[PDB]
């Protein structure tokens, strides 16, 4: 739990990506939230989970559960702590399923999402 | 002498059944001889709130009040939702009344006792707030909490409100959205009026946000 000389190391990794990271991530009052990143930048998603729970960080957890691929264990989580980012995590949702060609479950979670009116049209035509 | 006589002879026979049973008549008849703190003690034991009702209904006005509120209480943690309105009614107390229309999840009766009791406001807006914020009216949220004073964690979840709205391209509520960080950020500029570079920069982003929120509209 050092920060300089971890900064410090960063720039001797010259590794720009790393510090690319920290530099978008250095504007958060909470430390443990840069601790928890840094340790996403040198993959090991343990530390960075129990070091999120430790902060009482849940919406960049969300964010990361979101990216690694489990969208329904994301989904549930959002659900039972945040609830705000619920339809951000929905519209994620389908744009994955949309990727992935499933043009009903894209269709449907556009319904479960904020806005439908506008986005199955566009997927129709798109695929036509 | 005879009032003496009597009394000790219905303790003596309540102490008896203490031990041995009959609660009912006993603590009844119990509740008529004299301390009410034995016959509460014998009930709490039987968990027999009818009788405790009937004591509550049958006991002097200006005497009992705290008993009146123990036994409230007790119907409180039973869940005893009618006989806790109707021993809270008996009460008059406001603060009671207030908590159990908070705790029951309803504003109506809230609401009602709100406009019979001026003296307590943000008591009920707190958690009317709070319901508030359960539900899908976030705007209702923001602007219950800019009248509460408190907006630190409403700024930020303004923030997340605005950044969900532009990434989900509906770009007029984020010019919405804008305008009121605009609008609460000046409100911070209300802070004294000498020529403080506080002013001036709240001022300019003000200046900046207000354009970025026309922005918005024109490229929605």
């Amino acid at each position: 739990k050092r920060i300089d000389v971890a900064e410090i190391c960063l720039g001797n990794m010259r590794f720009a990506r790393g510090s690319k990271a920290i530099r978008e991530q250095k504007k958060e009052p909470e430390l443990d939230a840069q601790l928890a990143m840094v340790a996403i930048q040198l993959n090991m998603k343990d530390e960075a989970v129990k070091l999120y729970e430790q902060s009482k960080r849940y919406d960049l957890y969300n964010k990361m559960l979101q990216a690694e691929g489990n969208w329904e264990k994301a989904i549930q989580i959002s659900e039972n702590h945040d609830r705000i980012n619920l339809k951000n995590t929905y519209y994620r949702t389908a744009q994955m399923y949309e990727v992935s060609n499933n043009y009903e479950q894209a269709i449907l979670y556009y319904e479960k999402s904020g806005t439908h009116v506008k986005e199955v049209p566009r997927m129709l035509l798109e695929a036509g | 002498n005879s009032d003496a006589s009597r009394k000790d002879l219905l303790i003596q026979r309540a102490e008896w059944e203490v031990k041995q049973g009959n609660w009912k008549k006993g603590g009844e008849l119990y509740i008529q001889a004299e301390v009410y703190k034995k016959a509460i003690e014998v009930y709490v034991t039987n968990n027999f709130s009818e009788g405790i009702v009937e004591v509550c209904r049958n006991a002097d006005a200006e005497t009992q009040r705290k008993e009146i509120e123990q036994c409230a209480a007790y119907f409180k943690k039973a869940k005893l939702h009618q006989y806790t309105k109707e021993a809270y009614l008996k009460l008059q107390d406001n603060k009671a009344l207030l908590q159990l229309n908070i705790d029951l999840e309803k504003w109506d009766e809230a609401m009602t006792l709100a406009k019979a009791h001026p003296e307590f406001m943000e008591i009920v807006k707190l958690p009317y707030a709070n319901w508030l914020a359960k539900q899908d009216r976030y705007e209702e949220s923001l602007k219950a909490y800019r009248k509460i004073g408190k907006h630190d964690m409403a700024t930020k979840m303004l923030y997340n409100l605005s950044q969900n709205a532009v990434f989900e391209k509906r770009f007029s509520d984020a010019a919405l959205f804008t305008w009121m960080i605009a609008t609460e950020h000046l409100g911070l500029i209300r802070n004294m009026k000498a020529p403080t570079p506080e002013d001036i920069e709240n001022l300019m982003k003000f200046y900046q946000y207000r354009d970025d929120a026309e922005i918005y509209f024109a490229y929605s």
